[PDB]
């Protein structure tokens, strides 16, 4: 049921179910009380189509509660590829800028920091970008203020919870996924009493930060590679987080934005206070 | 030219114009050659909103950097 | 979609901040300017069917070439599509005047236009001068705030393709 | 982000239309009711810590569980994690009340709120209550203001117990 | 063939991990009386299949 | 192997299954764990045996 | 200085645009606004050597002991200090009437009051009592619009204090 | 950031005062010519490109060195450049207008300017004339627009030049 | 990522072995016949704006469900999505042809893409389709172009409609 | 200024890194391919002006309404300022021509073409004509590798204006 090899046998198109059972399909045959294994609390089960309506149905009769259908087909090709970003190609901007160096860096600031969305030419900050040209500001200054701007906040924040702005942000302003449960929380907290600039400062004048962009490079990915202080959970949330290189951020899914790290995975990592 | 342009979109208040000696503070190259800067950002110039100008110095001090002027944006 | 109410309240939400006098007073500017907005609205509404008529044939007009064999206003589909797509920004002008902002011209016609005229070799002149138009015959449907809102948004197209 | 006019444009749009003389006017009578909806976000803005420490001392007045050690109000930073989430729920409530739609509710704070709760060990049943009893005070203070001018704002107060009866049901 | 399977007496009884066995000769609320006897014919003794 | 072997006895009506026409790929997915033993039933009736 | 004027020029600035129709329109409900918000500027503005000894006073009577000997109430430089500070809160409070929004609130008092309240040992429940206080009283000075604006930046003000 | 109304604000405050009934009327009176006000910012916005290009087609046509090679406005990049700047300046301009206050236009654009220019080698003369040339059509604009009301706008178009020179002087 | 050569190479030495006599030789075919691919690669290039408008016009011309409201390709936001990854596939299938090799393809394009396009309600039917218009024309280009010396293209033009294919085969 | 000599620099650079035999193998196709670059360079150099009176009189032939008065290829200036811009499009394709690549042309007429066309009502159409005439004639002066090139950077323009 679990992990799926094939699509169909006459034909179909085979989706795969999760659900969450009660003793009621599923229980051992003992004397005593029905249960459900307890491994097997969210189970997953892939039925070709026609069947699937029928299952549907009685699954949730059953007491059941369908957590997801997906096809099977779009599950069986892997996880991403990772290789374009295992290590990445570093831009830096130099000092006496050469007209295109400038360029450079535009353009993957740009794809770095909004996740791969599209930014439309009517959409770019063109006055800002006329600053950095000149050298008034510097690299991880600019990088500052595409965050600010409401274009980053109309994609990623008016339109989804607290715990996801704060998880594309590491993903953004830091290339690394989300350590702790207790990182999501601080930063939630702060949102809440300084407002939202403060919070997005927070990312940027880090020493995490500081230490791996310095001041003249592009935010870039890091987190496909071991780090430091950094739970060895956080590995396989970076898989969660980059879906490939076609995968963008995207706030025009039909679902909307969500999440994308679990909650209960997090708490894997650690529980404290505060 | 770094004479700052308008506020530099700092926004904020006051504008202070703060100069440091800076070190790897920031800046390492992402060569494989012992974290240094180019030679001529020696001397940082740097805008900030009287907001902002406290952390900032809080946190290129305890980097290393030295300040080595200070004075109203405008 | 941006709107007098969607923008105070993204500032408020950005801020992690309940709405306060200065965000309610901008809603009720919103609030009161809605009348005039809503009779521009509802005249540019029901003489949809001529102004855009009206602008589809200045097109050819201002630009008679267009009208000849081997051109981009010949042939039943290129005059079709035309009226269909000046009906397009007459259409979201009126939501923009019910909506209370530039919003649906900003996500549905301004949002990717330039790229989409230049694969397709559409002139944005030609949908100006459409839109010239369509602000000379305006004239005489409304006058005051209506006009002006109208205006407004006309405008706001006209700067969008220059 | 929506707002009730934003809506219909998007249903309009779906359809290749003009807005229809049934939504036009519609939202004609949002504009009607308008002063009175400003009032009605101000009844909470200008009340919001009372509401939420009311709601607060009344929530463990009942689940006197949360307070204990083992308690998911407990030790300080907990609580004010917890004090915090009321804030934010009832802002968004607000946020909504403006905008005539509870998209921005939707989108920007019950969206994965559930599963943040169940994967935090936070008794959603509890954050449920909390919720209801925010409710009560809010449409209080909506029904019972300073020197406003006397009317009906049932309607009002309807469609905001809609906003707080939705954070609710997609939490508990 | 699916309607056995998939039908709410095999599935009460049989759950999703059990593996169906005679159950004819007892009692099983909702039988009519004959069953018991009618079973017998169906059941040659343990050699007989 | 119990479930197998169990299985085969209970829906072939204990007709001797010999070694030559195991039905290879019902199992192979009841052991790699992706169905039931109530879809490995439902799998075994609509089988040429 | 946070307004809605200057809140709108913002939004616009930071995309590299021209005032819109969303952005006027906000405008308006600032500028309708002005009226009730300059009546309750008036009243507050005459009425303030009252309302400032009124809720110096109520601090006193709400918290008795305040005004014992060794206590930060006693004095003539602590009760002067004091008198000051709701002055101040009064001060910003017609301006954020005046200004259209909460800036000069946030600038002047709001940014930094907690840092500085809790070196000075300072409690918050003194300034929400004198706020509380000025609250009860400006319900008979004002009514309507007015009244309603006056209430929208007291309250701002003890929710900064809580 | 200032308009009129802060500014007002900012000069009681450090007289430690109430505002002055002088002052208050000041500010009753820009309440009273805001409906113009609007009107004025908005001929600017509504006629933007045009401006800006107008501005450009006759910067170009008195100073034909900028568009050799070898001129400031030369080759593609710099021109979109110059034509970018010219568009920043009538922004600032514009939201000065607006505010009824210089401060944005000297705290965002104008502050340092002068110096970058010097830096990057652009003329600053050239500049100061187009931004003159901005002014005498955006002016145009304010004063002969689609159906306003008729009446009197002499004092913003004052206003508005004034900001316009101000960049000018703080350029040149 | 692999090119011809590295991908000889990885399998070489997955032996522990020096290139086969077998694998040189078809390595110096490649080099043999490189002139040919460099002209193969040119032609897209050359005419990656027709490729991408031309296979365009197409689509919407047999799908004209696309450009109605409640399609894909509607409004111009979606309109410019979709011309833009038609560009983006054109892009990667010329680098797999200078390549001689389908991994910069699959790896930075493909993998992924069609659960993306699900994600976002994209008929992937559709995407298939272009893919095969731009697959058309741009073999029509390498076919008959300005000036190249007269031989035989079909060995490339075949590699070329197979990473076309690949791409169809992976979204549709 | 993109050539393939400074491509390798800048990627050896970008990794703090001595040149190697990879990037000098790199370097010696530049050099390699001189010879056939810098022949078509010497004749597109010698056979120049009329290229441009001829694809500028195309553009009036095409778009006849061009030349007629009121129109943009009308009068001495237009008609100037039109031979010198195409002028200055061949100048940028013989540099691109003896560089080594695109970057001539990339910095001196691709980055900020649009927005110039744009301001100045400047239709690319007539600049794609230009140079597809260009591209004709080009078929008979030059052959094999020179011709190949200089059609690789014409080509190249017509893109960018596509
Ligand atoms: C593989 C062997 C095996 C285990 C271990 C098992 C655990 C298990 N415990 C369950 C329920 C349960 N388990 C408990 C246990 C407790 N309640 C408390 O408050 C106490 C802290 C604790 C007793 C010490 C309760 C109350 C439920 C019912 C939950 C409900 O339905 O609301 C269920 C759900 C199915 C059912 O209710 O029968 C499973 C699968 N099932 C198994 O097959
Ligand atoms: C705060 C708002 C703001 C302003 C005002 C601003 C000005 C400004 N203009 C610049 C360049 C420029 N500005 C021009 C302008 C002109 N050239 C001429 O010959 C004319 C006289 C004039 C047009 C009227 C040109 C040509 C350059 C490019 C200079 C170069 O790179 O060689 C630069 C360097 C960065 C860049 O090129 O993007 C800045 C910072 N930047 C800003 O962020
Ligand atoms: C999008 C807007 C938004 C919401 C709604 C939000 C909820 C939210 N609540 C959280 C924690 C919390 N929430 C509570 C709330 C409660 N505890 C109780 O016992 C009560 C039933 C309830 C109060 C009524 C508590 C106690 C925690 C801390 C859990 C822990 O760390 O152990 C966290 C984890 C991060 C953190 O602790 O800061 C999130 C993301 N975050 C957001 O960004
Ligand atoms: C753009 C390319 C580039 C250059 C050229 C460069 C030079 C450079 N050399 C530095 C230090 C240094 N350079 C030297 C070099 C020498 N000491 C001697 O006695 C000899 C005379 C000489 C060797 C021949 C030493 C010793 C330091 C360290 C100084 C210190 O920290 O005390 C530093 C300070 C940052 C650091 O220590 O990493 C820079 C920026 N940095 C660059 O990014
Ligand atoms: C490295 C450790 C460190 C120090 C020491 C530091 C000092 C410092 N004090 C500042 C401001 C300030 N400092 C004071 C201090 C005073 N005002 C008075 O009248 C008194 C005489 C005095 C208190 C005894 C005031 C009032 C400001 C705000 C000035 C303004 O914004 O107008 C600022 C500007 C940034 C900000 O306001 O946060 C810095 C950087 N920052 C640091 O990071
Ligand atoms: C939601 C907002 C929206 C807009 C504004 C829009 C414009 C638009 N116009 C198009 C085509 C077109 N547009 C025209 C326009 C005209 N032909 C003439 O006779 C006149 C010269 C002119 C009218 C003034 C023509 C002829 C085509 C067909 C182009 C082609 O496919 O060759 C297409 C290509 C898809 C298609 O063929 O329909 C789009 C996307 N699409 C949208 O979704
Ligand atoms: C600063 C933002 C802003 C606010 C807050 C605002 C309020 C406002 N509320 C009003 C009316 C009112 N407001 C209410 C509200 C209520 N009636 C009740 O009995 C309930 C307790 C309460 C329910 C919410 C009623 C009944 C009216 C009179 C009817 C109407 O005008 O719709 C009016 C019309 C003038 C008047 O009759 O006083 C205004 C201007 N205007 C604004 O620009
Ligand atoms: C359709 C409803 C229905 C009926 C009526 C029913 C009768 C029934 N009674 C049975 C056994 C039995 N019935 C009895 C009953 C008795 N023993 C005595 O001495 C008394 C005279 C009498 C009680 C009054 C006993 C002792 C057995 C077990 C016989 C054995 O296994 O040795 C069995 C064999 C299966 C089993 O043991 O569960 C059936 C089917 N089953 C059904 O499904
Ligand atoms: C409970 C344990 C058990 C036994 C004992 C058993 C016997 C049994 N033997 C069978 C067939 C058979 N049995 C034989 C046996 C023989 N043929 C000869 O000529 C010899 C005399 C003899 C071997 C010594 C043959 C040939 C068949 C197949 C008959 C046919 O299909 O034509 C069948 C029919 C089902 C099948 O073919 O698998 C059963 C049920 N089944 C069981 O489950
Ligand atoms: C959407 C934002 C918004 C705008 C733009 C707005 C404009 C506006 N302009 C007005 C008046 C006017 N506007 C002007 C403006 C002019 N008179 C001239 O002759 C000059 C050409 C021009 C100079 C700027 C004049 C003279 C009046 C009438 C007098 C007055 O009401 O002050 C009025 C009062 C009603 C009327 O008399 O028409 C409004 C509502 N209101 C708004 O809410
Ligand atoms: C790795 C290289 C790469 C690819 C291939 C890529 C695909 C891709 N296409 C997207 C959207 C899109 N793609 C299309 C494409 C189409 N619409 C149709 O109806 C047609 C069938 C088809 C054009 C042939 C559309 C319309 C969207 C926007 C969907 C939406 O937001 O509603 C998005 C979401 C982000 C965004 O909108 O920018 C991604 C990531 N992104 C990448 O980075
Ligand atoms: C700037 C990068 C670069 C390119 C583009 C390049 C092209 C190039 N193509 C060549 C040959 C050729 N190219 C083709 C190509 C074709 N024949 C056809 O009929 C088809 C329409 C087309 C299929 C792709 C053919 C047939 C030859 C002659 C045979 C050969 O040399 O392999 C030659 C050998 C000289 C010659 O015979 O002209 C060169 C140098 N060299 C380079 O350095
Ligand atoms: C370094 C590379 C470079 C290019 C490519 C360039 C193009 C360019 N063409 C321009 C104008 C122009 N371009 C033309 C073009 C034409 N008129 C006609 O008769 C034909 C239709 C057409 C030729 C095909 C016209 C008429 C103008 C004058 C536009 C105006 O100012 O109104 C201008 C405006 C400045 C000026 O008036 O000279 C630029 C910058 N400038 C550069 O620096």
């Amino acid at each position: 049921m679990n992990v799926l090899t094939t699509s169909s046998q006459r034909g179909g198109k085979l989706f795969k179910v999760t659900m969450t059972l009660s003793p009621a399909l599923s229980h051992h045959p003992w004397p005593s009380l029905d249960t459900y294994e307890p491994s097997q609390n969210s189970y997953s089960v892939v039925v070709p189509l026609d069947r699937l309506l029928a299952e549907m149905t009685y699954i949730k009769n059953k007491g059941g509660r369908v957590l997801d259908i997906s096809p099977a087909d779009l599950e069986a090709l892997g996880p991403p590829d990772i290789s374009s970003v295992a290590i990445p190609l570093k831009v830096e901007l130099w000092a006496k800028a050469d007209v295109s160096d400038v360029q450079a860096a535009i353009v993957a600031a740009y794809k770095q920091i909004f996740g791969n969305t599209y930014v439309l030419e009517s959409e770019r900050l063109t006055s800002a970008e006329s600053l950095l040209r000149n050298g008034s500001i510097s690299v991880r200054e600019f990088v500052r203020l595409l965050a600010k701007s409401e274009l980053y906040k109309e994609r990623f924040f008016f339109c989804t919870s607290n715990n996801r702005f704060t998880e594309l942000n590491f993903k953004h302003f830091l290339g690394r996924a989300p350590y702790n449960q207790s990182e999501i929380a601080a930063h939630l907290d702060r949102y809440q009493t300084f407002g939202y600039d403060a919070e997005i400062d927070s990312y940027i004048d880090s020493d995490e930060y500081i230490q791996a962009f310095g001041e003249n490079v592009v935010p870039y990915y890091r987190g496909f590679k071991s780090q430091s202080g950094q739970t060895v959970e956080s590995f396989n949330r970076m898989f969660k987080l980059y879906r490939g290189d076609a995968g963008s951020d995207t706030n025009l899914n039909l679902q909307g934005q969500k999440r994308r790290v679990d909650p209960k995975n997090l708490l894997r990592s650690g529980r404290g206070i505060v | 030219m770094s004479v700052l342009t308008g506020d530099n979109q700092q926004r904020g208040s006051k504008l202070f114009k703060i100069t440091i000696a800076l070190s790897p503070t920031l800046a390492h190259h992402p060569w494989p050659g012992l974290d240094t800067h180019e030679p001529s950002q020696s001397s940082y110039s740097t805008i900030v909103s009287l907001e902002r100008l406290l952390p900032e110095m809080t946190r290129i001090k305890r980097n290393g950097g030295r300040i080595l002027e200070i004075t109203e944006g405008e | 979609m941006k709107t007098v109410i969607t923008e105070v309240i993204a500032s408020a939400d950005s801020q992690g901040r309940f709405l306060n006098n200065t965000e309610l007073q901008a809603a009720n500017g919103r609030f009161q300017r809605a009348t005039a907005s809503m009779e521009a609205a509802r005249a540019l509404t029901s003489n949809a069917d001529s102004l855009v008529k009206g602008a589809v044939q200045e097109v050819y007009n201002k630009f008679p070439y267009l009208t000849q064999p081997g051109q981009m206003g010949y042939g039943d589909t290129n005059q079709a599509k035309c009226a269909r797509d000046i009906s397009h920004y007459l259409r979201f002008i009126t939501y923009s005047l019910v909506a209370g902002g530039t919003g649906p011209l900003d996500d549905y016609i301004v949002a990717g236009l330039r790229e989409v005229n230049r694969t397709f070799n559409l002139s944005p002149s030609w949908y100006i001068e459409a839109l010239k138009h369509i602000k000379g015959k305006v004239g005489s449907q409304l006058s005051g705030q209506p006009l002006t809102e109208a205006n407004a948004y006309i405008d706001y197209c006209i700067n969008a393709l220059s | 982000m929506q707002d009730a006019f934003t809506k219909a444009i998007v249903a309009a749009d779906l359809r290749g239309s003009f807005l229809s003389e049934q939504e036009l006017n519609q939202l004609t009578n949002l504009v009607k009711e308008s002063n009175k909806r400003l009032d009605a976000v101000n009844a909470i803005t200008g009340n919001a810590a009372e509401i939420i420490s009311d709601a607060a001392h009344k929530l463990f007045a009942e689940q006197t569980d949360l307070i204990r050690p083992g308690g998911n109000a407990y030790p300080n930073r907990r609580m004010a994690a917890c004090l915090r989430d009321m804030e934010i729920i009832l802002r968004y409530v607000s946020y909504a009340l403006l905008a005539g739609d509870a998209s921005v509710l939707e989108d920007r704070c019950l969206n994965g709120l559930k599963e943040t709760y169940v994967a935090l060990g936070t008794p959603t049943r509890s954050v449920a209550r909390a919720v209801q009893l925010m409710k009560e005070t809010a449409i209080g203070y909506v029904n019972s203001p300073s020197g406003v001018t006397r009317g009906d704002c049932s309607a009002l107060v309807n469609e905001a117990a809609t906003y707080f009866d939705k954070a609710a049901a997609s939490i508990a | 063939i699916d309607s056995y399977i998939d039908s709410d007496e095999y599935r009460r009884v049989f759950g999703e991990n059990t593996v169906p066995y005679f159950r004819g000769f007892k009692y099983q609320v909702g039988q009519a009386a004959r069953g018991f006897d009618q079973m017998q014919q169906l059941f040659a003794g343990d050699a007989g299949s | 192997q119990a479930v197998i072997r169990a299985a085969y006895k209970q829906i072939f009506g204990n007709t001797y299954i010999l070694e030559a026409d195991r039905v290879v790929i019902a199992e192979s997915l009841l052991r790699n764990g992706s169905i039931s033993v109530r879809e490995f039933v439902r799998l075994l009736a609509k089988s040429d045996l």
